[PDB]
């Protein structure tokens, strides 16, 4: 299988496999059964912002996501990602829709990756920034219905001639050179995503969710993980 | 325009 | 007086005011009496780097001190620097010596600073690096016995001609412009702060070490805060 | 006297002293007849975009100026900035009006400087980016009717209890601390700069312009610079 | 074949096919034939750097290449990379021996790409830095005798154990993810590429190159490009 | 709304 | 490395 | 430093 450390932001509470009864932002580490999460007051309609941060001093993984003039959740979980990832990595964007769907419409993606080694001011680093996407993002490798161009965002999931959003759908958008996330001799290791997102869901009832997410290299889209499993796991273990 | 399910907005 | 926020490289243990028995680096707030303290195998003649960061979402901030291909001194504590310090600040570098003497001498300083306030995707931001320090360095502040010019570092207590530290001496260098550390509604605040530093010493032990502080725009070295106080504090309270 | 190098977007013709007849950008050196201009399509109420670069390579001072989904204006101008100016200067942002009058709005401000220098990768750097400003911005110097925190914006001059701009008004904004734009053991130095605006006439007759300079350290508005002297220099020659 | 674009730092001169009688660092636009050179004080045995350097504002390639308190050596030429360059491109670095020898190491490399849209302020930017290669640097592609790994650098040609370089080698090193060079409509697009590199000879007179080359995505080396035609282009025309 | 002087725009 | 208190790396 | 062709800075 594969490896997967998540940030969820689940528009739909599917307390039948451990969501808590509203939309939540959480920390998955290898299940979709969140480590630990938040509740996050999601709001129909608007832009709003994602900031994930990590670093190898503290072993703690935070995220924030807010809107304009609102306040914001927040979620935290020590973990030493040694433990959990291989040292190459790549990085992405996940969503889905079931049921229930809403627009995972991504207006734009930056994230940043450092690596100091055993040596003086020896670092690696690593920086892309997306404000706008291209009909042909040839960085970008997208899997299942994502596709980009549509007035330069990023849409995750299937979404009709002109807005309307699509019931069982999966997509994602990895950046295409791997990532090295960390190592053995390093003094300190860091890296922080960012992403500005627009949820909306014609009707009133959102669902599923959108997740920024770090896994082995030839991950790909898991068998079945529409709706809930926002294309990121095999199964609701 | 294109309102919410349930959080408070503009 | 001031307010003073400090991660100090403490080479001479001063067990008569709470300095563990053993070289050490060390967090301070308000007080020259660490809140908290790690064990760091100084290493005389070796240059060393230093590694300081922050960010608003934990509310932790933490240290790294190393040496090439050897192990790190590492040192944490949660402090909420927005009741702690005024929202503007100036940075710098102190540092002293006093009965005992070593050189104080800094070969590369950076600083990073970004504040996300409550808009979408609104960030202000402050970096500076200084990789070789000149005779008239005007974007700094050099207090007591600072000095830049020598092989283009800064200098930061007296150095006789051919090179030998000397005692009772005291020096800071605090960078011109004020920097703008919290605000009340900051989705997201944080800076982290790096220096390599050289400290070698001729006599026995050595003495009394180096600091990275956080301060009100107009502090100034108090009096007597030569030795033990390392220039940042009036007493040893 | 001062030592002025601006990138000038002037909005009012004044044909009486070199001013071609319609709205251009050009560079100025020491003073307020352009060495070199470009008519530019201002637009009136809209947000634009400036952006001036420059490296110690090509010795060449460029400047764009934009509106989105418009065509830009461009100038260029060779010129050795060693031979103009100290090697420690100020950059800042300059405006007025006059007889005509407009609102000279800056929504946001961002300047990175390098100078690699005789050394291996021995390179200093200062950055700084602006997407709000503070009613209380202590890291900016305010000259003439400049004021900040009117919506997070910056108006560089006088505009009454809600947006009319007034006339015979002159403002400066410049970055506290100094920064040194050159040196000679320098390998390459450069520096850019970039800022939106938004120029507004209630009639629709704008003057007189905005600019970004670079000047001495201690350089203030002229005596009388108001209207077509943009508050740069002290006379029309 | 491939579509290149390079900027030489050619050790030996091939006079029978152009090359200026002297070590020289050129320009060439999809031939090996510089369309402009200039002369090169290369030394044997000393850690140099290069720097190049692009703007689509002037639409002009620079290089600067130095050693430590020592002349510089600079190359610029006009050129509209749009019509030369396909926009998604990849970078790398190639180099190569024929009958006489030297060592093609990298000590770092960085690159740093920005691509401004016509939009209010929406820019899309690439940067990575390598300042220490591992054995196994995934985010690269290696070519030819291109190797990773000994004292964390990238040997682009073949080293005996010992450490002495051999003839008749090619290798190359392109970063993994593609590059979006240029944009029909981009207010400004630019670039910069840095790195140190460290040319040893055991005979007389070394060669016979090291070179920093963008191409067009599925490029490789071509067939007898060892020697004079450093690993880039099939024949000398 | 609130417009221009001469050149064009929206 | 002229020399150092309690020290050195291997 | 081993040694260089036409070379030698000061
Ligand atoms: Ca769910
Ligand atoms: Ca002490
Ligand atoms: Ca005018
Ligand atoms: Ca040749
Ligand atoms: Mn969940
Ligand atoms: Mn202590
Ligand atoms: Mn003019
Ligand atoms: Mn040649």
């Amino acid at each position: 299988a594969d490896t997967i450390v998540a940030v969820e932001l689940d528009t739909y509470p599917n307390t039948d496999i451990g969501d808590p009864s509203y939309p939540h932002i959480g920390i998955d580490i290898k299940s979709v059964r969140s480590k630990k999460t938040a509740k996050w007051n999601m709001q129909n309609g608007k832009v709003g912002t994602a900031h994930i941060i990590y670093n190898s001093v503290d072993k703690r993984l935070s995220a924030v996501v807010s809107y304009p003039n609102a306040d914001s959740a927040t979620v935290s979980y020590d973990v030493d990602l040694d433990n959990v990832l291989p040292e190459w990595v790549r990085v992405g964007l996940s969503a889905s829709t079931g049921l229930y769907k809403e627009t995972n419409t991504i207006l734009s993606w930056s994230f940043t990756s450092k690596l100091k080694s055993n040596s003086t001011h020896e670092t690696n680093a690593l920086h892309f920034m997306f404000n706008q996407f291209s009909k042909d993002q040839k960085d970008l490798i997208l899997q299942g219905d994502a596709t980009t161009g549509t007035d330069g965002n990023l849409e995750l999931t299937r979404v009709s001639s002109n807005g309307s959003p699509q019931g069982s759908s999966v997509g994602r958008a990895l950046f295409y050179a791997p990532v090295h996330i960390w190592e053995s001799s390093a003094v300190v290791a860091s890296f922080e995503a960012t992403f500005t997102f627009l949820i909306k869901s014609p009707d009133s009832h959102p669902a599923d969710g959108i997740a920024f997410f770090i896994s082995n290299i030839d991950s790909s889209i898991p068998s079945g993980s529409t709706g809930r499993l926002l294309g990121l796991f095999p199964d609701a273990n | 325009m294109y309102w919410y399910p349930y959080a408070s907005g503009s």
